[PDB]
């Protein structure tokens, strides 16, 4: 996630793949 | 990396409202 | 009294150099 | 953990113990 | 429950690339 | 936003609305 | 800019407090 | 906002000048 | 209303650039 | 300040006080 | 310092869970 | 406080210098 979301702006399916 | 330590808080206050009761996994 | 996303931060305080779980269920 | 930490009152070192 | 400056929180994860409006009244 | 989102509970999908 | 985008979460924190029951606009 | 706020330290004169 | 850390969060508006004392007892 | 601005309600101008 | 102002602003988020009834003192 | 904590990653020790 730090990879992917600190690098460029994530969006919200970005962040969904780290809900369980 | 500070800004990405920073950053982390930022994701994990997303994640939580993202994800719902299901809850999340936060990995560096 | 941590509840809410506040119960969160102070998860991330404590492990965010390590990681961790949130399963509130 | 939201009975450990909400419901009941915590502590930071008590927490150490969800990290992965 | 989102209220205070968690609703604003919350406006802000989804709107916050687009801009938003925040008028409490 | 309000009523909706503090008294009456929420969504992220919801909230796109207000987005400007 | 991602920097940019959390100093856009602070500011909007701050224009809650700052504005009261006025509320605020927030614009990129 | 992000352009005046973002690139030096705002003050809470920049910053009133978001109100509505 | 102002309590917990979103007093400290105000507490930082206002002061975060003098400087503060935060005492809650 | 507990008092002031969570007991009872608080300015902004009002927690200038507290600035060191 | 901008980003250090940011950084600030977690910093005595930080500090207020990290010492309880004690408070903590916050100076630049 | 910044120096020390805003320049690398500080840690809980780092911080519980800034208790009262
Ligand atoms: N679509 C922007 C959602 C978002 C909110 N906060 C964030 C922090 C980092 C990031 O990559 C993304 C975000
Ligand atoms: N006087 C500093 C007020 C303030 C609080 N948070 C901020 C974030 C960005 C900024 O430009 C300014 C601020
Ligand atoms: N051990 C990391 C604790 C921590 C949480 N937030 C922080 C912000 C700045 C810093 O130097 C340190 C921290
Ligand atoms: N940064 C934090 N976790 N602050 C804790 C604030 C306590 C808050 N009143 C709650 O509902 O939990
Ligand atoms: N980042 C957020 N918006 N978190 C929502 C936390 C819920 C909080 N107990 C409230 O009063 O709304
Ligand atoms: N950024 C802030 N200080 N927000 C104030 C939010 C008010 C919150 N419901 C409280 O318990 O105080
Ligand atoms: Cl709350
Ligand atoms: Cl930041
Ligand atoms: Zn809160
Ligand atoms: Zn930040």
């Amino acid at each position: 996630i730090v990879e992917q979301c600190c690098t460029s702006i994530c969006s919200l399916y970005q962040l969904e793949n780290y809900c369980n | 990396f500070v800004n990405q330590h920073l950053c982390g808080s930022h994701l994990v206050e997303a994640l939580y409202l993202v994800c719902g009761e299901r809850g999340f996994f936060y990995t560096p």
